[PDB]
């Protein structure tokens, strides 16, 4: 199981606390920390930021959009 | 190690996920690792009320840390191979 | 590239962090170790986004990260 | 030393209180390195031995060790 | 001339100590052991879960409290 | 050995308790160290307080994977 | 750092790459594998032990002499 | 370690903790874990004051001047 697939594409972050995401993601650790760039708030379609840090504990789920 | 292995002869399997945020995911297991990983692919809706806000997305990665329950058919598993591995497995 | 990399080549940038806690963190980075613990110095505290504590140099749990907001500078820097 | 309690304990009557409040008294029959528990005669309580009975399992109990506040003899 | 804290708890053995949780709950009792992780043994507990303060319960004989939910140790309570 | 005596009701009914008082009983197939457990035929009571009351909900499933780390409890029914 | 890494990765597959396309020139330069044209290459070595082993004429007539 | 606790003895240091707890004291000793001696510890939680006190640096989320 990995996240290579996903590199530079587009996905969807759903956090543990249910708060949704849109980006590029680009760099990924073992902790499945990433990388991110271009987010959104999947529900707000509010730009967040150009680039942002992600902790891993954090993620619930990452799709391929 | 045990339930890493498990769930690799469970691939190319239809499962349901049900996620800690009671959020619940149909999908064709396609990898597992070992933290339990695992990826998901054709997306597909059990719940109406519970099931999350996706959609064209078809493929998913979902962290092992935050699953709660995987929804298995009786056939997709041997019961004594599960029970004689479990005997087997050292916990120390 | 790693998460951890590019932090560790952000090092004197400045960034802002949100704790599990909801409080913010402005900041410039001066150090990160391999489990992302980090110290900043010339900080702003928030008690939340809302926002307003100014402190010299602050020490950070990586444990208690949900994310890093990075300066767009960074793909370049 | 707390591994010298471990084995000092077992057969003893012990509490064995978790992270929610909800409280385990009975036998201690064993114990191991992460703070896993097994207790046979065991009741559930919420806080303490004097409140309501929540259940009384005549079979063995199994406690994980995660989720284990404390033990503690009476 | 450097101190550590583990050479304080080891110095407050046989002594009163207050074991605060990092919920509510709090524990003083005499601190009979402690091992490298910060298990601990109390010897004749009182429990408290704190705010008008309930004190839930009086313990005799030996506990063993988990050093994993253990935020800070007062000497001597 | 408190996980070796859970071997013992391997294929054995039991009753587990979750956090967020879900409770479950199956007849037990597999379990590691992690507490992570596989039953079959097992039905899980949910007890939800909503409107300031109390119902509990069920959840039959021929076969299931628990990840170990909401497990608190487990005997027999 | 992780950059740099990611560049050696990178300078490696690319290196195996560029020696991928001197290999197909050297092919064709040269025995494709897919054609079979191993099966075009003469051996010495066979043929020389076979024609001594033979005393001189093949393996039909060694009945004669 | 990337934080040098050594220039902090004898100040007064800001440490958050793990569930909510803040704690203002002074900083007496440290270990490489990030365990802490402080010194006229109060906890903020408003007031309370406990004394020479081991803060476990598991727990531990930050840690300021003050």
């Amino acid at each position: 199981a990995t996240l290579k697939d996903y590199l530079n594409k587009r996905v969807v972050i759903i956090k543990v606390d249910g708060e949704c995401l849109i980006a590029s993601l680009n760099g990924f650790d073992k902790n499945t920390n990433l990388f991110i760039t271009n987010v959104f708030n999947r529900i707000s379609k509010e730009f967040i930021c150009k680039a942002q840090l992600l902790r891993g504990s954090e993620i619930a789920l990452v799709g391929l959009i | 190690m045990l339930f890493f292995s498990f769930f690799k002869t469970l691939v190319d399997q239809e499962v349901v996920v049900e996620l800690k945020n009671d959020i619940e995911i149909k999908g064709t297991l396609q990898s597992v690792d070992q933290f339990l990983n695992l990826k998901l692919d054709n997306i597909s809706c059990t719940d109406e009320k519970k099931y999350p806000h996706l959609g064209s997305v078809r493929n998913i990665f979902i962290r092992g840390s935050t699953v709660r329950y995987v929804y298995l058919n009786k056939n997709m598993v041997d019961t004594n191979l599960l029970q004689d591995a479990t005997r087997r497995e050292v916990m120390t | 590239m790693l998460p951890l990399y590019l932090l560790t080549n952000a090092k004197g940038q400045q960034m802002q962090i949100e704790l599990k806690n909801g409080e913010i963190i402005q900041g410039i980075l001066t150090n990160v170790d391999n489990w992302m613990n980090l110290t900043l110095s010339n900080v702003t505290e928030y008690s939340e986004e809302s926002a307003a504590v100014k402190l010299n140099e602050i020490y950070i749990r990586g444990t208690f990260i949900k994310f890093i907001k990075l300066q767009d500078n960074i793909i370049d820097k | 030393v707390t591994t010298e309690f471990l084995s000092d304990i077992i057969g003893k009557t012990v509490n064995v209180k978790l992270a929610s409040g909800l409280l385990y008294s009975g036998r201690l029959e064993s114990i191991d390195g992460f703070m896993n528990v097994a207790l046979s005669s065991a009741t559930e309580h919420y806080e303490s031995n004097n409140n309501k009975l929540l259940n009384k399992f005549n079979s063995d109990v199994f406690l994980r060790g995660t989720q284990v506040m404390y033990i503690s003899e009476q | 001339p450097e101190i550590l804290p583990l050479e304080v708890i080891d110095k407050t053995i046989n002594q009163k100590v207050l074991i605060v949780l990092q919920s509510n709950r709090e524990f003083e009792g005499t601190l009979v052991g402690f091992d490298d992780f910060v298990n601990v043994i109390l010897e004749d507990a009182v429990e408290w879960l704190i705010d008008r303060n309930e004190k839930v319960m009086q313990h005799h004989g030996r506990m063993l409290l988990s050093g994993n939910n253990i935020a800070i140790l007062v000497p001597g309570g | 050995t408190p996980l070796d005596l859970l071997k013992l009701n391997l294929d054995e009914r039991v009753y587990i308790k979750l956090r967020g008082a879900r409770t479950l009983v199956g007849t037990l197939q597999a379990f590691d160290s992690h507490c992570n457990i596989v039953l079959s035929d097992a039905v899980e009571t949910i007890y939800q307080l909503n409107n300031e009351e109390l119902s509990e909900s069920e959840r039959r499933c021929e076969m299931v994977f628990i990840r170990g780390d909401t497990v608190t409890l487990i005997s027999t029914p | 750092l992780q950059k740099q890494q990611e560049e050696e990765e990178l300078k490696r597959k690319l290196k195996q790459e560029e020696d991928e396309k001197d290999k197909r020139k050297l092919i064709e330069s040269g025995p494709n594998l897919e054609l079979h044209e191993d099966k075009f290459l003469l051996d010495l070595s066979k043929f020389k032990i076979y024609y001594d082993n033979n005393h001189g004429y093949e393996w039909w007539d060694t009945a004669y002499l | 370690a990337i934080l040098d606790l050594a220039k902090y003895k004898d100040s007064k240091i800001r440490v958050k903790l793990m569930g909510g707890k803040l704690v203002i004291g002074v900083l007496k000793g440290y270990d490489q874990l990030m365990n802490l001696v402080l010194d006229d510890t109060v906890e903020y939680m408003n007031a309370r004051k406990l004394g020479l006190t081991v803060i476990r640096g598991t727990i531990l989320v930050s840690l300021s001047s003050a």
